[PDB]
């Protein structure tokens, strides 16, 4: 069964330079030794259909500018992005559809880069109408943040926490390119009360040391 | 113009069964191999099945096979997608798509929420502000919800700027729960009063919370 | 007891002439796929087919798949003598690149393909007599074009046919065209088809389009041979029998293990 790779999974490009995405083939998906080639590019935004950019390994689809590019033969293939724009933000996904079982690539997510930007650290402690319902939610947040890639830890009178807290992040922003994320760690009121110290410490390029906000009274 | 609408969607208990279905336009239906792929919550692209012509052949992905079964209509230009022995990896959006090759026309797509959690809806939790600098955070944390979406605005939305609300996490109840802040200036937190607005048609619920320091 | 609930996990080579697949189903190999073309003329006691195996010719399909192969499994043979049909007015020896057999194009070994010469395509009216005293098989297949376009441009005539005949059995066949899901880059197919001419029979063939023609037929025999689907690998070790599971004792009068047997077997017992 063919299987494809994409290759970053991840991408930052500055606005107007060009972009490569690479995607591998497990095995050919040419036709003979033609130049026939069964492979499609296809982008992808928020909350909407995928949509074919490139056919045949290099065909521009219809209404496709000029900037983007597609090559190869047989199992490595290239997609280019040559003067990027903001609208090209997107996932992008290559698609073998020599001979069933058909399948997609694993998803490139091309990102506007910006400079570094350290992140503002907020830490919540649980409301008490939520502590009346025998729950308690403690949020950390990171707000307007570059690059993505941050390391929250909670700990809990110095235990660092496993498998009791949960993120999520907001698409990069639409003028400023930064991020936001929310961390929740999650317990019962039971074991809430058992500890007194509960922080929240962030790991990130932007900040010089690790920061850590913590708050008492549990 | 050249359409294709998909329909049949929605939350289904695991084990049990539904019919997706798609509706094509604008083209010669019957003359197109055509396709279901799909995409669970967060994740890539996945192909599902595909048919002929005139649906003498047709092929299904491994992780559906023995359970998914694909036919057309073509009297009715209509794809089916006959969906047996639901499984919660199974939740995502389905998408029907015409074969040009690649793949060069898809419908808006269908919602399949495989899941055993009953309608419920959310608490919502202040997060108050407190002790940056001049900028103060508050929010509020939309908790124990099922199923998706819930909208979330601030004053009515009379307050957008630094307003963020966050992709949904599934807790390992079922439930789904997010939350939603903003940044303001920390000075006007005596003067100006701060309610999150949340609504859950799903379950027929609208809150609306303060949030004060 | 006397219930045999256990096998080895692997099937010995000994007593019985074993012959495994790799890569090739039974189909495959009587066709010619260029990759099971080591099976030219092999003879087996028992064929072993293995789900790694994959076909890496021309799309097809065998209608009555299941009855073709069992009647060639338990022949025993693939020996295929080529015989001398004239096929004119027609380009022989087609090919594709979904198929290849070394560089260039190619196609099932035992099947010709035929395409016009020219811009014309004639009615072909071949007779092939059985003269000898044992049963022929022939195989042949008739092509299913994706478009009205590729129909006209192969064979001339808008909308083919094939017809093969005996005194004993009837085989009309109109192309069904139309597209296919991809499959090793080609929206086409071709349909296999077998006919059996008894001795003093006469084989007839007639076709205005879309014929793969037949290139000779398989000597049928009548044997114990037969056909399992099985993953266990092959030993060099004895056993007088067989299942999809390995090989198993044949002391004790049945056996939990398998319905399908081969070779001298205990009786499955239905636990
Ligand atoms: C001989 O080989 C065959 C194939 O590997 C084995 O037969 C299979 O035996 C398994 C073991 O019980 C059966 O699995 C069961 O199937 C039911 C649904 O029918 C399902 O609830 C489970 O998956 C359960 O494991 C399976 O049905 C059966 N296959 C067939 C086609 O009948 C057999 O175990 C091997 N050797 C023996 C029995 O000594
Ligand atoms: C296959 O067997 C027949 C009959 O014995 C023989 O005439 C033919 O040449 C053989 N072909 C090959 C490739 O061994
Ligand atoms: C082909 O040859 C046979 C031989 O007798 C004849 O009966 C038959 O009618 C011929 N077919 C055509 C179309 O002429």
């Amino acid at each position: 069964d063919i299987v494809m790779t994409q290759s970053p999974e991840s991408l930052a490009v500055s606005l107007g330079e060009r972009a490569t995405i690479n995607c591998k083939s497990s095995q050919s998906v040419s036709f003979g030794s033609s130049d026939k080639n069964y492979l499609g590019w296809y982008q992808q935004k928020p909350g909407q259909p995928p949509k074919l950019l490139i056919n045949w390994a290099s065909t521009r689809e219809s209404g496709v500018s000029d900037r983007f590019r597609g090559t190869g033969s047989g199992t490595d293939f290239t997609l280019t992005i040559s003067s990027l724009q903001a609208e090209d933000a997107a996932v992008y996904y290559c698609h073998q559809y020599y001979t069933p079982p058909y399948s997609f690539g694993q998803g490139t997510k091309l990102e506007i880069k910006r400079t570094v930007a350290a992140p503002s650290v907020f830490i919540f402690p649980p409301s008490d109408e939520q502590l009346k319902s025998g729950t308690a939610s403690v949020v950390c947040l990171l707000n307007n943040f570059y690059p993505r890639e941050a390391k929250v830890q909670w700990k809990v009178d110095n235990a660092l926490q496993s498998g009791n807290s949960q993120e999520s992040v907001t698409e990069q922003d639409s003028k400023d390119s930064t991020y936001s994320l929310s961390s929740t760690l999650t317990l019962s009121k039971a074991d809430y009360e058992k500890h007194k110290v509960y922080a929240c410490e962030v790991t990130h390029q932007g900040l010089s040391s690790p920061v850590t906000k913590s708050f008492n009274r549990g | 113009q050249v359409q294709l609408v998909e329909s049949g969607g929605g939350v289904v208990q695991p084990g049990r069964s539904l019919r997706l279905s798609c509706v094509a336009s604008g083209f010669t239906f019957r003359d197109s191999v055509m396709h279901w792929v799909r995409q669970a919550p967060g994740k890539g692209l996945e192909w599902v099945a595909v048919t002929s012509f005139d649906g003498g052949e047709s092929y299904s992905a491994d992780s559906v096979k023995g359970r998914f079964t694909i036919s057309r209509d073509n009297s009715k230009s209509t794809l089916s997608l006959q969906m047996n022995i639901l499984r919660p990896e199974d939740t995502g959006v389905y998408y029907c798509a015409r074969d040009r090759g690649g793949l060069d026309v898809w419908g808006q797509g269908t919602t399949v929420t495989v899941s055993g959690a009953s309608t419920k809806g959310p608490s919502v939790f202040p997060l108050a502000p407190s002790s940056s600098g001049g900028t103060a955070a508050l929010g509020c944390l939309v908790k124990d919800y099922f199923p998706e979406p819930v909208t979330v605005s601030w004053n009515s939305g009379a307050l957008t700027s630094g307003v963020h609300t966050f992709p949904a996490v599934l807790q390992s109840s079922g439930l789904y729960s997010l939350s939603s802040v903003v940044t303001v200036p920390s000075s006007s937190l005596g003067t100006q009063t701060y309610i999150c607005n949340v609504n859950h048609k799903p379950s027929n619920t609208k809150v609306d919370k303060r949030v004060e320091p | 007891e006397l219930v045999q609930s256990s096998s080895t996990g692997k099937i010995c080579n000994n007593p019985h002439r074993i012959l495994d697949g790799i890569d090739c189903t039974l189909i495959d190999a009587l066709l010619g796929d260029p990759h099971c073309d080591v099976f030219q003329n092999e003879t087996w006691d028992l064929f072993v087919e293995r789900s790694k195996a994959f076909s890496n010719c021309y799309p097809y399909d065998v209608p009555d798949y299941a009855s073709l192969r069992s009647l060639v499994a338990s022949s025993g043979t693939l020996e295929f003598i080529t015989e001398g049909f004239t096929w004119t007015g027609v380009t022989q020896n087609g090919g594709s690149n979904a198929c290849k057999r070394g560089p260039g194009s190619g196609f099932f070994s035992r099947l010709n393909w035929l395409t016009k010469s020219g811009s014309t395509y004639p009615v072909l009216n071949v007779t092939m007599p059985n003269n000898d005293n044992f049963d022929k098989l022939y195989i042949w297949g008739i092509h299913h074009p994706s478009t009205d376009q590729e129909q006209t441009s192969l064979y001339v005539q808008a909308s083919g046919r094939v017809t093969v005949s005996t005194r004993r059995s009837q085989q009309t066949i109109i192309p069904n065209i139309g597209s296919r899901p991809w499959v090793r880059g080609l929206s086409s197919r071709i349909s296999i088809y077998w006919t059996i001419v008894k001795p003093g029979d006469v084989l007839v063939i007639n076709s205005n389009g879309n014929l793969i023609a037949p290139r000779g037929y398989f000597k049928m025999r009548t044997g114990k041979s037969s056909i399992m689907r099985s993953d266990a690998p092959i030993d060099t070790c004895i056993s007088e029998c067989i299942t999809p599971n390995g090989s198993i004792p044949n002391d004790k009068p049945f056996q939990n293990v398998n319905k399908i047997t081969y070779g001298a077997c205990p009786k499955y017992v239905k636990q």
